[PDB]
């Protein structure tokens, strides 16, 4: 179990760690988060009390380094930093754990939620969507635009998700216009899976990362990407059976975890109705359809 | 975006544009089978592709063989339309190419956009106008060439005959749409008005009779009356 030490908490802020969150009062004696499960990526995120605009945060993997948070009063935010001196870090947490100034990652043993939401998400793929090669962790916030959004302004601050566009030469083979537009299997299987992602695990990883950025930061471009990756599978008549079964599990846990009161903005009526009721795979997402119907019957 | 009454003079400016109407692509009669079930029989159809500035009609005849062994024909017909319009654009030289294609039915947008991916600078637009181009098959010479076709064929016509020698494109389009609206609302009466007078003939190379300017005024008035007379029956007003 690993730890992320905070220098302090000088401004009042709501701190999240994965699907949990804590309110920290201005100059309350908060020095970090302990007992973080090893084996998964994690995200530590922030929303300041005095300006709820800009949710922001950091994707990290404790196996890749020792990371701590310190507030910067010039740039006005909590920054993640990497400590190269193992022993210094090791003894700091020790002082802070001994004075009981850390909250504990509150993981119920029975609970597989975070694993289920990050099953295919890997730090190495995050760092290629979020390009800042001098850090081992990746900053994301509410306002960052995606490459696709930019095409339709600062590139170094972009979310480099894979561009998906159903009315593009990439999606449509010359001579198979109607076929490819009505059945997206060649775009899914040959262009995207075999060509760009190489396998279904990397495709699901980006889909899961997009959902998590949409949920945790209200990142609208990430929400677009999540729905696009869902629609591309559901709009394909030929999908490997293991992918349909895995997709049903992935979406079930995403819909399970979504705050009920965020459904309006985060869920796109057109995509979900098409996917559950109209598409080729309308009968392949039994768990997702059941949780959607019992939890958000209005949307449909 | 969409073409309507606000931006209507745009049709007669010098940017090449083409209306595309797919109403008459897939044409069927519905009938009873021996077992008392219902079946369709297709007849030849046509794509109506019209430059409104010049009167140029690219009439692509859609032969019933297109449909052989195909399913979901009403869906296929939109894609076939889009395929043929794309092929037409590719066939024309650069300076004869449309800068916009206006589809009369919004369901044509996606099929045509997908077939025109190689032409990103040709705008594909819908229209809010109700245009009467379905009535093209009430024009005798157009109906005849479609029905007699034995294979896919493109036939070219000028739908304004020689009118542009004497009137503007705006006025020619107004006359065309009035005639077609009349033929659509009451074909029998409209044709009676056009052919009532033995002394007025249709040139071999024309679609409409050779009326003087003054006779066109009378004819146009009679077509307006026909349209109102018919309307007071539909709605009982
Ligand atoms: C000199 C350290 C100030 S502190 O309060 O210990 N913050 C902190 C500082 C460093 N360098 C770190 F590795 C971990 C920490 F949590
Ligand atoms: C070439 C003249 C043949 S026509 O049917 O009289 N008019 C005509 C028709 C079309 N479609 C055109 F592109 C150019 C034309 F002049």
């Amino acid at each position: 179990m690993n730890t992320v030490p905070f220098t302090s908490a000088p401004i009042e802020v709501t701190i999240g760690i994965d699907q949990y969150s804590f309110n920290v009062k201005e100059n309350q004696p908060f020095h970090g988060i302990k007992d973080i499960p090893i084996g998964h990526v994690h995200v530590i995120h922030f929303q300041h009390a005095d300006n709820s605009s800009m949710r922001y945060g950091y994707w990290f993997d404790c196996r890749m380094g020792n990371f701590y948070i310190q507030y910067d009063p010039k740039d006005g935010l909590y920054k993640m930093m990497e400590e190269r001196d193992g022993a210094k870090f090791e003894n700091i947490v020790h002082n802070f754990k001994e004075r009981q100034m850390m909250v504990s990652y509150p993981k119920i043993d029975e609970d597989d939620t975070w694993y289920n939401l990050t099953e295919f998400v890997q730090m190495d793929k995050i760092r290629k969507i979020v390009r800042k090669d001098e850090n081992q962790f990746s900053y994301v916030d509410s306002s960052m635009t995606t490459v696709q959004e930019n095409e339709l302004s600062d590139p170094a601050h972009s979310l480099n998700y894979t561009v998906i566009n159903f009315k593009s030469r990439e999606a449509i083979r010359p001579g198979h216009e109607m076929e490819d537009f009505l059945d997206k299997s060649y775009y899914l299987n040959t262009v995207m899976l075999q060509g760009i992602f190489k396998n279904s695990s990397n495709y699901f990883g980006e889909l899961q990362f997009a959902f998590l950025n949409a949920m945790f930061f209200g990142n609208y471009g990430s929400s677009l990407q999540w729905h696009a990756m869902i629609e591309l599978i559901c709009s394909s008549a030929t999908v490997p059976k293991h992918m349909l079964d895995k997709l049903d599990e992935i979406l079930y846990y995403q819909i399970k975890t979504l705050p009920e009161q965020y459904s309006d903005i985060l869920l796109n009526e057109r995509v979900w109705n098409i996917c559950l009721y109209s598409s080729f795979q309308k009968n392949s997402l039994h768990n997702t359809e059941k949780i959607m119907e019992n939890k958000y019957p209005e949307l449909l | 975006g969409a073409m309507n009454s606000s931006n209507y003079a745009e049709l007669f400016n010098n940017d090449i544009k083409l209306f595309v109407d797919d109403t008459n692509v897939y044409r069927v009669t519905v009938h009873k089978t021996f077992e008392g079930n219902v079946a369709t029989k297709a007849i030849n159809g046509c794509i109506f592709t019209l430059n409104p500035k010049t009167g140029h009609l690219f009439l692509k005849i859609i032969h019933t063989s297109v449909w052989a062994g195909q399913k979901r024909l009403s869906q296929l017909a939109k894609w076939k339309t889009a395929e043929e319009v794309s092929a037409l654009v590719r066939s024309l030289p650069k300076e004869e190419q449309p800068k916009q294609i206006i589809v009369t039915r919004k369901a044509m947008l996606d099929p045509l956009e997908v077939h025109m991916l190689d032409f990103p600078n040709i705008a594909i637009r819908p229209t809010e106008l109700r245009l009467p181009f379905s009535a093209a098959m009430s024009i005798d010479k157009l109906s005849d060439v479609v029905m007699k076709a034995t294979e896919p064929q493109m036939v070219l016509f000028n739908i304004y005959d020689d009118w542009l020698d004497r009137i503007s494109s705006y006025t020619a389009f107004s006359r065309l749409t009035l005639l077609l609206r009349a033929l659509k609302t009451n074909e029998e009466s409209a044709k009676m008005i056009l052919l009532s007078d033995p002394t007025i003939t249709i040139k071999s190379y024309h679609l409409w009779p050779s009326f003087t300017d003054e006779q066109w005024i009378t004819i146009e008035s009679q077509m307006r009356d026909l349209i109102l007379t018919e309307y007071g029956r539909k709605y009982n007003v």
